[PDB]
């Protein structure tokens, strides 16, 4: 009646105190781990980021052009989809953010994800049921205040909101998306009617019986992509195969939710599945059955996780404990000192720990090897490099 | 030995406690 309502704090003042020595013992610590950390505080925090794959050294200039997919997060105000420009120091105050373009979007953007085949088309992912498509190169240089969202296509099939979003890097327009109506909705937006912004889903899969968290198609074979839900089951579909509830295959991946899933970019075969349960599954096509291996380290819910676009063997993992953990499978297995076990496994390559909040995603940079970008739920950006000392003898 | 391959497992560890 009398008490305001307060969004901070709103915290935990107690948490927030180790939480920030840690950050500074980190921060001393960066000229040792890192050749590169870039960090920029949002207006509001992002749930998504990836790296759009366009990059140029400009002429006289000793850095280059870069540029990421953001999103906004405000349940108060106006929220953009947002194409941000930066200047990466070239190897040989530091760096610098902008905006390229800005566009009007309803509702934060839970996820956004670029179309391999045309980069410059972006579906995403809104709080609402449909998911959108925008044509940025169709969208004003700057958005008008009035805040009018106009996407160029509304996608149909779900009724709640969801996280998972995928395009097809082999058939173009083949977009797949994931729900907390328990299914995964499949759209040709190539197709459709003349008029106008609207497609229905040429697809609607009911396998998972509880919200599904992750949807991503297969990287090399055009007709397979796997699924991930609260069930704790991760399922594999075939778009050819005439049935839309039962998938060619259904795995217990794990004892808790599963809440993301990446295909190997160079292996046909292997697959990675993070979870709940804090670890990591690999997973081989061949035998489901049979859990390669598990990744032991993160100190709570793991959201999201991806493979090295340069490097076959590595891998990362971001979640909740406020935690990058990249990993390296060539040194699974291998014999390791009582001191350094104590650390933790031997695949276990390095920890971020620059960020002081939940990291709501990260993308690998598909220019330059070992550049990361992540981004945490208390509006901070960071790209970096790990310390090239670490992964190379 | 160079000293590099001296503070390279160090780093490496320090790496892995973050
Ligand atoms: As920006």
């Amino acid at each position: 009646h009398m008490a305001m309502a307060s969004k901070e704090m709103f915290e935990d003042t107690v948490e927030e105190r180790v939480i920030n020595e840690e950050y500074k013992i980190w921060k001393k610590n960066t000229p040792f781990l890192y050749d590169l950390v870039m960090t920029h505080a949002l207006q509001w925090p992002s749930l998504t980021v990836q790296w759009l794959p366009e990059v140029t050294k400009p002429e006289g200039k000793d850095y280059a052009l870069h540029w990421l997919v953001l999103g906004t997060h405000t349940s108060d105000e106006q929220n953009h989809l947002v194409v941000a420009r930066v200047h990466i120091p070239n190897d040989d105050v530091t760096g610098k953010i902008e905006c390229e373009i800005k566009i009007n979007h309803e509702g934060e953007v839970n996820r956004a994800r670029y179309m391999p085949q045309n980069p410059h088309i972006i579906a995403t992912k809104t709080p609402s049921s449909d998911v959108l498509v925008f044509d940025y190169t169709k969208h004003p240089a700057k958005p008008d205040p009035s805040g009018e969202c106009n996407p160029d296509l509304r996608l149909r099939g779900h009724q709640k909101e969801g996280y998972g979003l995928s395009w097809n890097s082999n058939l173009s327009g083949h977009l797949l998306s994931a729900s907390d109506d328990h299914t995964v909705c499949l759209w040709d937006i190539n197709a459709g009617p003349k008029e106008g912004k609207i497609v229905d889903a040429k697809a609607i899969f009911t396998g998972h019986s509880a919200v599904v968290e992750d949807v991503a198609w297969h990287l090399l074979h055009e007709s397979l992509f796997g699924s991930v839900a609260d069930d704790q089951k991760l399922m594999i579909w075939d778009t050819r195969s005439n049935t839309t509830s039962k998938p060619s295959h259904l795995v217990d991946a794990h004892t808790a939710e599963v809440n993301c899933l990446s295909f190997n970019p160079y292996s046909e075969f292997i697959l990675a599945t993070g979870s709940a349960d804090k670890t990591v599954a690999l997973w081989d096509l061949r035998n489901l059955k049979l859990k390669l291996h598990t990744f032991e380290s993160h100190k709570d819910e793991i959201f999201q996780v991806h493979w090295s676009p340069h490097n076959e063997t590595i891998l990362a993992s971001s979640g909740t404990d406020r935690r990058l953990n990249v990993w390296d499978l060539s040194k699974i297995g291998e014999e390791q000192s009582a001191e350094d076990a104590e650390d933790g496994p031997p695949e276990l390559l390095f920890i971020h720990g620059g960020h002081t909040a939940k990291i709501s995603d990260f993308s690998w940079n598909p220019n330059e090897p070992w550049v990361i970008c992540s981004v945490s739920e208390d509006n901070i950006m960071q790209i970096w490099q790990m310390a090239e000392n670490i992964y190379n003898d | 030995d160079n000293i590099q391959g001296i503070t390279k497992p160090a780093i490496r560890r320090l790496a892995r406690r973050g």
